[PDB]
C-alpha cells in the first residue's frame, strides 16, 4: 500500500483504527495522554477530597478536614524522603496504600503522571497537525508551559534538597511558594523574572490590542448593527481594513503592522519567549544562583548609617519573611526562635 | 559534469555508493524494539540504584563506596 | 562614571525610540 | 445516536434513575461509615493530638517511615 | 453500546458523582 | 568601576550593533 | 534571499561545505580549550595546596586535564605541593599547546574543504547528483565510536598502558592518579565505585562495535527508512541534538549530586555534604575516638587535619553564592590562611552550648546558643533590641582547642559574640580579604556554575530537538 | 567549480530598528547587575 | 589601564566596522 | 523639495579594505605599548 | 593582560596578510 | 548655553538640508544655482 505497494500487517489496522475520525481523535499519542492525564486528574481531586498533610507538612489540607476549595492541596512529600520516587510499591511504602497515601506519595504519583501527559498532549498536537497538514506551531507555542513545569515542579525541586520544596497543588500552596521565594530567593529582583513578566503583560497587551482592532475595522459587509452575524465563514474576502488600522494606529503611536502573518508570528512569540526566560530563572534558582544583592549598595548601606533606598527596604523586608515564616514552613529543622530574636520594628 | 576525482574518493567510494537502498518489509523493527524494551529496563536500573529507590546488598549508595 | 553609563543607554534607547517613530521605511500595499 | 436521540431514549433513563442514586447513596455511606478515614488514613477530628505527642508529627528516616508514620499516628 | 464516547462520558460521571454525594455528606459531619 | 563591566557593556553595544548596520547597509544597497 | 537566522542553510545540500563548517567549529573549540589551559596555569596559584586549592580559586579546565592524569607543570610544581621530578611532553603547558596546534590544523582542512567542495565521492553513480548514505556513515562513525570507547575503558582508565584516572579517599584527604581493576560486580554500578567507569567503558566499547557492525552491514527497513526520514539530513540532527540534551541532563546532574567522576578534591565539596553533616559527622567520630582512647581536648582536637576543618564549613557550599557574585572563590571572605582551633561555649555554669549551623537556604541566620537537649539557652538581641538572653547577660564563654589559638579562653563579651557569629558558619578560620581586596560575600565552585551551564544548555537543546523534529516531520509543508 | 548553493541575507530597516531596540534594551537590563 | 584598553578598544573597533559598512556596501552591487 | 540631482554613492573595493584594515592594525600595533606606557 | 592583548594584535595583523594573501579578489 | 545651541544648530541643519531648492541660490538671468562671491564676502567682513 506504501510507496513500493506491499502487503498489510498489524501496525496498518491498528494505524486505520486509531487514527479513524469521531468525536474524540485517540490517535497514536492518545494512549500515552489518555490513561495519564485521567489518573493525574483523578490523583489531585481524590488528594484534595479526602487525603491529608498531617504527617508531612503538620498542616490539614483536604474538604474532609474541613477546608474550602481554596484551602486545599496535594501537599508534597516529607523532607525526610529527600529525591525519593516514592513508588507505591517502593521501600518507603512497602506496598501499602493507605501508608502511601499519608505519606505524601500522591503528590509524586500526581506530578509524574501529569508530566507524562503533558508530553503526550504535546505529541497529539504534532499528530493533529500531521493529519491536517498544517505546520505545527502550536506544539512550538505548548514547548513554554512544558519548559516553565519542567523548570518549576522537577528541576528546582531536585536542585533543592527534595520535593519538599515543589510547589504543592493548591492554591494556598502556590501562594505560599510564591510567597516563599521572595522571602528567600528575592524572586523579584532575578532579571529573568522581568522579562518573563514583561513577555507576560506584553502578550496580554497584544491580544487586547488585536481583538479591538479587529473589531473596530469591519467591512460594513451585511445591514443591521449586529456584527456578528455579518459574517461568512467561506468567504474568500477579508473582513477587516488593514489599511485603516495601519493609519490609525501609525498616528496613534507611531509604529503600526502592516503583515498579517508578521503580527502573528509576533503575538506568538512574545509570551513563548517570556516564560523559557522565566524558565532559565528558575533553573539558575535551584542552584542557590541567585540575583540577590547589589554589592556597592550593601558596602555603601554598612558604611553610612544614613544611606537608604528601596532596595535596602526590600532587603530588610525579605529577611522579616525569612525568619517569621521559617519557624512553621519547615519544620524538619525544629527550629524555635525566641520572640528577642526575630527581626522587628523597633517602632511598634 | 564529474565531479574531483581524489585515490582518497576512490578509495571510500564504495561506503558513500549504496545509498538509497532499503529491506523489503518492516525488517529487523521487532529486534530494534525488543532492544529498546532491554534498555528502558536497563536505565529504570540505574536510575533507581542511584536513586536509592532500590537497594542491593553490595552496592552502598554512598561515599563510604570509596573506602572499599 | 556608573551614572554617565546609565544616561548613555537611556539617551541611546530614546534616539533608537524617535528614529524608528520618526525615519521608518514608508509602508506600501498593506 | 446523536445526544438528542440520546436523551429522548426512555431505556436510558430507567436504567439511569437505578444507578445514579446508588452511586449518591454509595457516597453518602462512604463518608459516612468512616470508611474514608480508615482506607485514607485521614486523623479523626479527635485523635489529632494523642496524649504520647500532643504536637504536629514529624517523620525523620526515609526507609524506615513505614513504622514511624504508624507509631506517631497511634496506630 | 460499549463504544469510546460511552467509555470517556461514563468515566468521567461516575467518579464525579460519586464524589458530589461524598462533598455533601461530607457538609454535615460536625467539629 | 570595575573595567571588565565597562568592557563587557561597550562590546555588546556596539558589536551587534555593527553587524546589524553591516546587514542592513547591505540590504539597502541591492 | 534569506533572513539572518537563515543564512547557515545554504549548506544543507552540499557535503563538502559541511565538512567545512564542522571543521572550523572543531578547531575554534579546540582553541577555546588550549586559550583556557594557557589563561587558568597563568592564573594559578599552587602555593598552599591544602587551604589554597583549585576549586578554590575559580579554575574550571584545570580539574578535567588533572582528572585523567596531568598533574605535572613545566613551572617545576606538582598539584600536590611537590616539586616535579621529570614534567615530561604531557603537560598543561604542553595539552594547551597541543589544543592550539590541533585548532590550526582542523582551520587550515576546514579552509581546503571549503575551496574544493565537489568531490566524486558524494555523487552517486546511479543518478550523478550529492547524496550521503546517512545509515552506512552512522555505522562507520558508531565502530570507531565503540572502538576508542573500549581503547580508552582497557588502556587508559585500566593502568594497562595509559596513566588512570583520579581515585580519592570518602573523605577527600588523600586522592592521587591510580589505575583502577575494573569491577564486573553488582557495585560497579555504583556510581562513586572508580572501577565501574572501566567495565562500562569496556563493555560499552564492545557493545558499540558490534552495534556498528551491525549498522555497518544490514540495511534499514523501508517501512523505517521513509517513517524517520532517513533520507533527510535533518532527522539526524534532530536525533543528536536529543542525545545531546539528555547527555547533558545526566551530566549535570552527576556533578550536581557527586559521583567518582567527580572528585570533590577537584570541584569542591557539595551542597548535600553540609546539608547532612557529613565532615562534621567524621570530625566528631574521630574526636570521641581519640577521647576514648584518652587524652586532652587540645590533643585530641590537634589530630584533626586542617584540610578536613575546611571541608567543613559554610563558604565552600556551591549553594551559597550568587547570579552576579562573579569570580573565584579566594575574591569572596578573602583567602584561607590558618585554621582557629574548634570552639566550644560555656556558660557561667558551666553548661556547655553550640551554635545553630545556618542552613543553606538563609542568606542571613540569627545566632542561637543552644544547649545539648536542645532549649535555646542564648541569643543576640536581633540589632537594637533588649533581651534576657543576651550573650553578656547569661555571660558566655568560648575556649579554643586545637589550630592556632589552641589553649585560650576569651571572656570578652564582645569578643564571644564576634566568635560565635563566625562560628555558627561552621569551622572558624583565617581570611586575608587585602591582596584581592575581597567583598566578603560568598561565591560558588566551579561545581555549582558547571551545573548551571549544562543544565541551561541542555533546556534549551530541549526547545532545538522540539523545532528541529517539527521542521523534519513537516518538510513538505515548510518548503511549500 | 563556482557553488550553485548561492543565497544573500537581507535584513530590512525594521529588522535593524528591532535589533537595535533589543540589544540596548538588554544592555539598560543588565548593566545593573554587571556592574554591581 | 581603563583609558588606555578603552581606546585600544574603540580604535580597534569603530574604524573597522565603517571600513566593512563601505564594503560590504560595494560588493552588494556585483 | 525634490530629487537631489547631486546623486551618488560611495565603493570601497576589496584590495582597499585589505589595505584599511592592514593601517588600523599596524598603528594599534606601534601605539599599543605607547599608551599602556 | 597586557601580553594578550599584544599577541592578539600581533595574530589580528598575520591573520590579515594571510587573508589578503590567499582571498584576493579576482582581476 | 552652549549646548543649547547647538541642538538648534542642529535642528537648523536639518531644515536647510530637507529644503535646498531656494529661489534665493538661483541666477535672476540664467535660472541656474550661483554665488556672488566678492558680496558675500563683503557682507561677512562687514558682520566680522
Ligand atoms: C585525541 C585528541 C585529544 C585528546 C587526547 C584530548 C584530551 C583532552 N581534552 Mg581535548 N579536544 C580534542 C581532542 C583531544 N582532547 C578535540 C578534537 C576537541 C575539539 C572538539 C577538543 C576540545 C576540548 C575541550 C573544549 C576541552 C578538552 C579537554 C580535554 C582534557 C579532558 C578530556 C575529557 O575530560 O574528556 C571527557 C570527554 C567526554 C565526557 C565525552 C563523552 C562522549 C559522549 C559520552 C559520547 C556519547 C555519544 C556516543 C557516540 C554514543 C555511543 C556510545 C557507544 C555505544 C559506542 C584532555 C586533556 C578539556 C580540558 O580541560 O582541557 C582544556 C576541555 O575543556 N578538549
Ligand atoms: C560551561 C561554560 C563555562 C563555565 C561553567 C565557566 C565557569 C567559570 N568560568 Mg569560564 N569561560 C567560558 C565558559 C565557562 N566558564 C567561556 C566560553 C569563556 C570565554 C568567554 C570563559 C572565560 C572565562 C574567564 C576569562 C574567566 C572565567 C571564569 C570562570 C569562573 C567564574 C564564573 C563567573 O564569574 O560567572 C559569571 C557568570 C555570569 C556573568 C552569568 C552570565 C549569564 C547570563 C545569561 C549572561 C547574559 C548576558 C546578556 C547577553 C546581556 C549582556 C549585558 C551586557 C551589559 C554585558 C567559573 C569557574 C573566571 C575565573 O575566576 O576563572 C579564573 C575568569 O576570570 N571564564
Ligand atoms: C547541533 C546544534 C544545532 C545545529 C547544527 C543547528 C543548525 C541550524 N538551525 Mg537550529 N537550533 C539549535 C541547535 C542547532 N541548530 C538549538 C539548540 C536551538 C534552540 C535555541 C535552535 C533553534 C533554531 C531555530 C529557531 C531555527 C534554527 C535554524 C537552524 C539552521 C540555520 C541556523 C542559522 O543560520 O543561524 C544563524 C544565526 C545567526 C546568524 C546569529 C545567531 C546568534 C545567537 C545569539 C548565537 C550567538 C553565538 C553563541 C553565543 C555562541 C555560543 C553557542 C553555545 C551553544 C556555546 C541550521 C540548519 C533556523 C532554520 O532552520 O531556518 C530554516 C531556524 O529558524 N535553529
Ligand atoms: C496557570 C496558567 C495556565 C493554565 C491553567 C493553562 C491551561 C491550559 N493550556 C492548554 C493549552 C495551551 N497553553 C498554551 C500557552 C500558554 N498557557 C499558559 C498558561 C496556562 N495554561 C501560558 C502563560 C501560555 C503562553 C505560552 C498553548 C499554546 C496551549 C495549547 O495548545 C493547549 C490548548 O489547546 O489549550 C486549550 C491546555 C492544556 C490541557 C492539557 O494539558 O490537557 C492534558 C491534561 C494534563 C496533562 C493534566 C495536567 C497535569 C498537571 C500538569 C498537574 C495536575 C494539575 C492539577 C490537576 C490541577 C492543579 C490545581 C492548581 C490550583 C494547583 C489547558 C487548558
Ligand atoms: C531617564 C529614564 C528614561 C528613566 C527611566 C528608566 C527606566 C526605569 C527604564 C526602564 C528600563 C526597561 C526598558 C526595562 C524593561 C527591560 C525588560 C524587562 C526587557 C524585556 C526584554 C525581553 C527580551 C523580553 C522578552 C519578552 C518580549 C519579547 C517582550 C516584548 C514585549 C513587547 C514589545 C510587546 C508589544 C507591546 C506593544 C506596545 C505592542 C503594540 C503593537 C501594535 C502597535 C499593534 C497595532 C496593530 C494592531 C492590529 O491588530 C493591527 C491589525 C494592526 C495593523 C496594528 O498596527
Ligand atoms: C524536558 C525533558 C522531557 C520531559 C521530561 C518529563 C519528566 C520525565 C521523568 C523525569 C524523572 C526524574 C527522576 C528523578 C531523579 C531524581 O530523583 O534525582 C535524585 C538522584 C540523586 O539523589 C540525591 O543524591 C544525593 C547524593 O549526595 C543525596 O543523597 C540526596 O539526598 C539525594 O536526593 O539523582 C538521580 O537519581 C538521577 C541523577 C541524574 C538526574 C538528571 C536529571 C536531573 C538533573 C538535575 C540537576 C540539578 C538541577
Ligand atoms: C553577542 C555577544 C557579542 C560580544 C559581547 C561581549 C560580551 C558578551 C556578554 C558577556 C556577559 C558576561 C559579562 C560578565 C562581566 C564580568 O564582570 O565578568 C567577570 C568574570 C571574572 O570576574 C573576575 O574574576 C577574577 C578572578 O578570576 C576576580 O575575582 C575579579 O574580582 C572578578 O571580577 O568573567 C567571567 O566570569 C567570564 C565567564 C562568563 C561565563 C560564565 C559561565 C556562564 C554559564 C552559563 C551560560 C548559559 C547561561 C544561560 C544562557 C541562556
Ligand atoms: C503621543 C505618542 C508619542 C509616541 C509614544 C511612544 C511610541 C514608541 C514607539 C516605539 C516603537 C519602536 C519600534 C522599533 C521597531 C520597529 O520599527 O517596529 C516596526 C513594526 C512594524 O513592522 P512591519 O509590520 O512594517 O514589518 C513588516 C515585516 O515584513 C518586517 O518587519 O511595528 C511593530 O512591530 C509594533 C510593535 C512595537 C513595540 C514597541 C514596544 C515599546 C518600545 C520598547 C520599550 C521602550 C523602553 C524605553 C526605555 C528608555
Ligand atoms: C535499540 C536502540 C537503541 C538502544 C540500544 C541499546 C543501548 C540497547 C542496550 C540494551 C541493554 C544494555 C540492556 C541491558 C539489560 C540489563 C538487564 C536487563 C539486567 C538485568 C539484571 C538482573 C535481572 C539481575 C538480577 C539480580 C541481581 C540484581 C543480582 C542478584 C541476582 C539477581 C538475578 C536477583 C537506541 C535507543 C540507542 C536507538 C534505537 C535503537
Ligand atoms: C579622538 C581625538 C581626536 C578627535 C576628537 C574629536 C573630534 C572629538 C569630538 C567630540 C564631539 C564632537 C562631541 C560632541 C558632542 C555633542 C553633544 C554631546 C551634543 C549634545 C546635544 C544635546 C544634548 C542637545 C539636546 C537638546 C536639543 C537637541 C535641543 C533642544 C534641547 C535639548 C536638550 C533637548 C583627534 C583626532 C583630534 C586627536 C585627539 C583625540
Ligand atoms: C591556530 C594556530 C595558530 C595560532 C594561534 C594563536 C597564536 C592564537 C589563537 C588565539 C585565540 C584567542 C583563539 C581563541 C578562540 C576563542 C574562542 C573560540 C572563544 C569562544 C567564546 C565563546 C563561544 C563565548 C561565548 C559566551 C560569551 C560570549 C560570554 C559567556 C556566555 C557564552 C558562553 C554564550 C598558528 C597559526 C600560529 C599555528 C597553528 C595553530
Ligand atoms: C487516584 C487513582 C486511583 C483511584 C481513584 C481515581 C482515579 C479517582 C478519580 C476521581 C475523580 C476524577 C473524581 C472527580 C471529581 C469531580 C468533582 C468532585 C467535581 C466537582 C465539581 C463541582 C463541585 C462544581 C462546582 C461548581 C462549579 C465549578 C460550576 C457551578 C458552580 C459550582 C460551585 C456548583 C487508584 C488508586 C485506584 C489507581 C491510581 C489512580
Amino acid at each position: 500500500i506504501g510507496t513500493y505497494q506491499e502487503k498489510r500487517t498489524w501496525f496498518d489496522d491498528a494505524d486505520d483504527w486509531l487514527r479513524q475520525d469521531r468525536f474524540v481523535f485517540v490517535g497514536w499519542s492518545g494512549l500515552l495522554l489518555f490513561p495519564c492525564a485521567y489518573f493525574a486528574l483523578g490523583g489531585w481531586l481524590t488528594g484534595t477530597t479526602f487525603v491529608t498533610s498531617w504527617y508531612t507538612h503538620g498542616l490539614a489540607t483536604s474538604y474532609l478536614e474541613g477546608c474550602n476549595f481554596l484551602t486545599a492541596a496535594v501537599s508534597t512529600p516529607a523532607n525526610s524522603m529527600a529525591h525519593s520516587l516514592l513508588f507505591v510499591w517502593g521501600p518507603e511504602a512497602q506496598g501499602d496504600f493507605t501508608r502511601w497515601c499519608q505519606l505524601g506519595g500522591l503528590w509524586a504519583f500526581v506530578a509524574l503522571h501529569g508530566a507524562f501527559g503533558l508530553i503526550g498532549f504535546m505529541l497529539r498536537q504534532f499528530e493533529i497537525a500531521r493529519s491536517v497538514n498544517l505546520r505545527p506551531y502550536n506544539a512550538i507555542a505548548f514547548s513554554a508551559p512544558i519548559a516553565v513545569f519542567v523548570s518549576v515542579f522537577l528541576i528546582y525541586p531536585l536542585g533543592q534538597s527534595g520535593w519538599f520544596f515543589a510547589p504543592s497543588f493548591g492554591v494556598a500552596a502556590i501562594f505560599r511558594f510564591i510567597l516563599f521565594f521572595q522571602g528567600f530567593h528575592n524572586w523579584t529582583l532575578n532579571p529573568f523574572h522581568m522579562m518573563g513578566v514583561a513577555g507576560v503583560l506584553g502578550a496580554a497587551l497584544l491580544c487586547a490590542i488585536h481583538g479591538a482592532t479587529v473589531e473596530n475595522t469591519l467591512f460594513e459587509d451585511g445591514d443591521g448593527a449586529n456584527t456578528f452575524r455579518a459574517f461568512n465563514p467561506t468567504q474568500a474576502e477579508e473582513t477587516y481594513s488593514m489599511v485603516t488600522a495601519n493609519r490609525f494606529w501609525s498616528q496613534i503611536f507611531g509604529v503600526a503592522f502592516s503583515n498579517k502573518r508578521w503580527l502573528h508570528f509576533f503575538m506568538l512569540l512574545v509570551p513563548v519567549t517570556g516564560l523559557w526566560m522565566s524558565a532559565i530563572g528558575v533553573v539558575g534558582l535551584a542552584l542557590n544562583l541567585r540575583a540577590y544583592d547589589f554589592v556597592s549598595q550593601e558596602i555603601r548601606a554598612a558604611e553610612d548609617p544614613e544611606f537608604e533606598t528601596f532596595y535596602t527596604k526590600n532587603i530588610l523586608l525579605n529577611e522579616g519573611i525569612r525568619a517569621w515564616m521559617a519557624a512553621q514552613d519547615q519544620p524538619h529543622e525544629r527550629l524555635v526562635f525566641p520572640e528577642e530574636v526575630l527581626p522587628r520594628g523597633n517602632a511598634l | 559534469e564529474p565531479g574531483l576525482v581524489t585515490p582518497l574518493g576512490t578509495l571510500l567510494r564504495p561506503l558513500n555508493s549504496e545509498a538509497g537502498k532499503v529491506l523489503p518489509g518492516w525488517g529487523t523493527t521487532v529486534l530494534m524494539a525488543v532492544f529498546i524494551l532491554l534498555f528502558a529496563a536497563f536505565l529504570l536500573i540505574i536510575l533507581e540504584i542511584y536513586n536509592s529507590s532500590l537497594i542491593l546488598d553490595d552496592v552502598s549508595m554512598s561515599w563510604e563506596t570509596l573506602a572499599k | 562614571m556608573e551614572a554617565l553609563v546609565y544616561t548613555f543607554l537611556l539617551v541611546g534607547t530614546l534616539g533608537i525610540i524617535f528614529f524608528s517613530i520618526f525615519f521608518r521605511d514608508p509602508p506600501r500595499m498593506i | 445516536r446523536p445526544f438528542s436521540d440520546i436523551l429522548t431514549s426512555i431505556r436510558y433513563w430507567v436504567i439511569h434513575s437505578i444507578t445514579v442514586p446508588a452511586l449518591f447513596i454509595a457516597g453518602w455511606l462512604f463518608v459516612s461509615t468512616g470508611l474514608a478515614y480508615d482506607v485514607f488514613g485521614t486523623p479523626r477530628p479527635n485523635e489529632y493530638f494523642t496524649e504520647d505527642r500532643q504536637e504536629a508529627p514529624l517523620i525523620t528516616d526515609r526507609f524506615n517511615a513505614l513504622e514511624q508514620v504508624k507509631k506517631l499516628s497511634g496506630n | 453500546i460499549f463504544t469510546v464516547r460511552w467509555l470517556a462520558i461514563h468515566g468521567i460521571a461516575v467518579p464525579t458523582i460519586f464524589f458530589l454525594g461524598a462533598i455533601t455528606a461530607m457538609q454535615f459531619i460536625q467539629r | 568601576v570595575n573595567i571588565y563591566g565597562l568592557t563587557a557593556t561597550a562590546l555588546f553595544i556596539i558589536i551587534p550593533t555593527s553587524f546589524l548596520l553591516i546587514l542592513y547597509v547591505k540590504t539597502a544597497s541591492t | 534571499g534569506l533572513p539572518w537566522y537563515r543564512v547557515h542553510t545554504v549548506v544543507i545540500n552540499d557535503p563538502g561545505r559541511l565538512i567545512s563548517v564542522h571543521l572550523m567549529h572543531t578547531a575554534l573549540v579546540s582553541g577555546w580549550a588550549g586559550s583556557m589551559a594557557l589563561f587558568e596555569i597563568s592564573v594559578f596559584d599552587p602555593s598552599d595546596p591544602v587551604l589554597n586549592p583549585m576549586w578554590r580559586q575559580g579554575m574550571f579546565v584545570l580539574p578535567f586535564m588533572t582528572r585523567l592524569g596531568i598533574t605535572q607543570s613545566w613551572g617545576g610544581w606538582t598539584i600536590s605541593g611537590e616539586t616535579a621530578t621529570n614534567p615530561g611532553i604531557w603537560s598543561y603547558e604542553g595539552v594547551a599547546a597541543a589544543h592550539i596546534i590541533l585548532s590550526g590544523a582542523l582551520f587550515l582542512a576546514s579552509v581546503w574543504h571549503w575551496t574544493y567542495w565537489d568531490l566524486e565521492l558524494f555523487r552517486d553513480p546511479r543518478t550523478g547528483k550529492t547524496a550521503l548514505d546517512l545509515p552506512k556513515i552512522f555505522g562507520i562513525h558508531l565502530f570507531l565510536s565503540g572502538l576508542l570507547c573500549f581503547g580508552f575503558g582497557a588502556f587508559h582508565v585500566t593502568g594497562v598502558f595509559g596513566p588512570g584516572i583520579w581515585v580519592s579517599d570518602p573523605y577527600g584527604l588523600t586522592g592521587r592518579v591510580q589505575p583502577v581493576a575494573p569491577s564486573w560486580g553488582a557495585d560497579g554500578f555504583d556510581p562513586y565505585n572508580p572501577g565501574g567507569i572501566a567495565s562500562h567503558h569496556i563493555a560499552a566499547g564492545i557493545l558499540g562495535v558490534l552495534a556498528g557492525l551491525f549498522h555497518l552491514c544490514v540495511r534499514p527497513s523501508i517501512r523505517l527508512y521513509f517513517g524517520l526520514s532517513m533520507g533527510s539530513i535533518e532527522t539526524v540532527l534532530s536525533s543528536s541534538i536529543a542525545a545531546v540534551f539528555w547527555a547533558a541532563f545526566v551530566v549535570a546532574g552527576t556533578m550536581w549530586y557527586g559521583s567518582a567522576a567527580t572528585p570533590i578534591e577537584l570541584f569542591g565539596p557539595t551542597r548535600y555534604q553540609w546539608d547532612q553533616g557529613f565532615f562534621q559527622q567524621e570530625i566528631q567520630k574521630r574526636v570521641q575516638a581519640s577521647l576514648a582512647e584518652g587524652a586532652s581536648l587540645s590533643d585530641a582536637w590537634s589530630r584533626i587535619p586542617e584540610k578536613l576543618a575546611f571541608y567543613d564549613y559554610i563558604g565552600n557550599n556551591p549553594a551559597k553564592g550568587g547570579l552576579f557574585r562573579t569570580g573565584a572563590m579566594n575574591s569572596g571572605d578573602g583567602i584561607a590562611v590558618g585554621w582557629l582551633g574548634h570552639a566550644s561555649f560555656k556558660d557561667q555554669e558551666g553548661r556547655e552550648l553550640f551554635v545553630r549551623r545556618m542552613p543553606t537556604f538563609f542568606e542571613t541566620f540569627p545566632v542561637l546558643l543552644l544547649d545539648k537537649d536542645g532549649i535555646v539557652r542564648a541569643d543576640v538581641p536581633f540589632r537594637k533590641a533588649e533581651s534576657k538572653y543576651s550573650i553578656e547577660q547569661v555571660g558566655v564563654s568560648v575556649t579554643f582547642y586545637g589550630g592556632e589559638l589552641d589553649g585560650l579562653t576569651f571572656t570578652d563579651p564582645a569578643t564571644v559574640k564576634k566568635y560565635a557569629r563566625k562560628a555558627q558558619l561552621g569551622e572558624i578560620f583565617e581570611f586575608d580579604r587585602s591582596t584581592l581586596q575581597s567583598d566578603g560575600v560568598f561565591r560558588s565552585s566551579p561545581r555549582g556554575w558547571f551545573t548551571f551551564g549544562h543544565v541551561c544548555f541542555a533546556l534549551l537543546f530541549f526547545f532545538g530537538h522540539i523545532w528541529h523534529g517539527a521542521r523534519t516531520i513537516f518538510r513538505d509543508v515548510f518548503a511549500g | 567549480r563556482p557553488n550553485p548553493n548561492k543565497q544573500v541575507v537581507e535584513l530590512n530597516r525594521t529588522s535593524l530598528y528591532w535589533g537595535l531596540l533589543l540589544i540596548f534594551v538588554l544592555a539598560v537590563l543588565f548593566s545593573s547587575y554587571i556592574f554591581n
